[PDB]
């Protein structure tokens, strides 16, 4: 048996168990991702590694995580990209930005990269996103193009408390998302 | 209180490596907006 | 609030989780930190760093950590040097070898150290372990020489179970093991 | 069964870096022996 837990209800300026890249870092009790300036792109991963499957046995694990993310835009028509909580390889660098979430480099499914996120999706790309245009949430498995979306209206500037859990026994992932409003 | 909630099967399995790391990213491109993380919890149980 | 939990029943032959150095690695099922030979020396850290107090607020953790160990010597009395649980800067790396568990350089208190370790010692080092020449259990704080000791009867080959907890109310550190009979 | 206990008063705050990192040590020297870990568990809680 193997399990790893933590939380973090407050952010420090100097949060040595996260690992920054690109423009992230921890400010004002908050970690912040990207500030509102173009064309950037910003991640935080925890710190040691998780042992999610079990090459001798089979077995994989079962985990749950709950967050509060807030995005805060200059007004409501013009948003983007977005912000995703990924499961990836061990060492890993920002990837592709803009549309792309800095976790993918394609619409198409390549296996090489071997990740998978949960999107919240701000910004309509024409070539690969839901053609109703609405901002969604996703799941992402080896590619931008979601397996799955639900139509979600952003609060500007609200607290939405997430929870994204995962079942090993059926392997389905589960995503809410809740406002208080 | 609005809610939203999606699901799928993803075979983890068959996906990512036995290893992984966990984390948040976030991207603006020709439009923008700041993106933030006020809290975080995780909880992970691989049996056998 | 801050938490960090870990739980490893069963060790694998990658524990990407884990830092190793010196001769320390993982084979079957277990944590090996130095085999049956002459003059050498193995630690294993937990990889994540553990945020243990904050100049901010002023605050002390709490914490507790269970473990089972093993002691194999070819000879009931021929044994050393022993083995130590240890809280470290976290770009710790070993120390002097020896009597010295690899965590320690002097006898002597050096505030530099910055390390707190309980020790489970099997061999008596004249210049500092207790007169009676008892193996023993000891609190180190920033030297060999620990601050208080308590007699222990080693059970060569026996799995012992270990918790050392701390009060933040009381800056008690409490050791506690115990041998199946 | 046979247990033993120890104790004492410990000021962390004044010996240990505000970020650390935990760990076992083994050493042999001329004389020797197999150190082995079989389970190991961890919890710390910080107040704030
Ligand atoms: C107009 O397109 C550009 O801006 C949008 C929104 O920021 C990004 O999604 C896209 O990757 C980038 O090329
Ligand atoms: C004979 O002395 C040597 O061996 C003993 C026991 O292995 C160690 O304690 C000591 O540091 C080393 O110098
Ligand atoms: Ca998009
Ligand atoms: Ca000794
Ligand atoms: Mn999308
Ligand atoms: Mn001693």
């Amino acid at each position: 048996t193997e399990t790893t837990s933590f939380l973090i209800t407050k952010f420090s300026p100097d949060q040595q168990n996260l690992i920054f890249q690109g423009d992230g870092y921890t400010t004002k009790e908050k970690l912040t991702l990207t500030k509102a300036v173009k064309n950037t792109v910003g991640r935080a991963l925890y710190s040691s590694p998780i042992h999610i499957w079990d090459r001798e046995t089979g077995n994989v694990a079962n985990f749950v995580t709950s967050f509060t993310f807030v995005i805060n835009a200059p007004n409501s028509y013009n948003v983007a990209d977005g912000f995703t909580f990924f499961i990836a390889p061990v060492d890993t660098k920002p990837q592709t930005g803009g549309g792309y979430l800095g976790v993918f480099n394609s619409a198409e499914y390549d296996k090489t990269t071997q990740t998978v996120a949960v999107e919240f999706d701000t910004f309509y790309n024409a070539a690969w996103d839901p053609s109703n245009r609405d901002r969604h949430i996703g799941i992402d498995v080896n590619s931008i193009k979601s397996v799955n979306t639900k139509s979600w209206k952003l609060q500007n500037g609200e607290e939405a408390n997430v929870v994204i859990a995962f079942n090993a026994a059926t392997n389905v992932l589960t995503v809410s998302l809740t406002y208080p409003n | 209180v609005t809610s939203y909630t999606l699901s799928d099967v993803v075979s983890l399995k068959d996906v990512v490596p036995e290893w992984v790391r966990i984390g948040f990213s976030a991207t603006t491109g020709a439009e923008y907006a700041a993106h933030e993380v006020l809290s975080w919890s995780f909880h992970s149980e691989l049996s056998g």
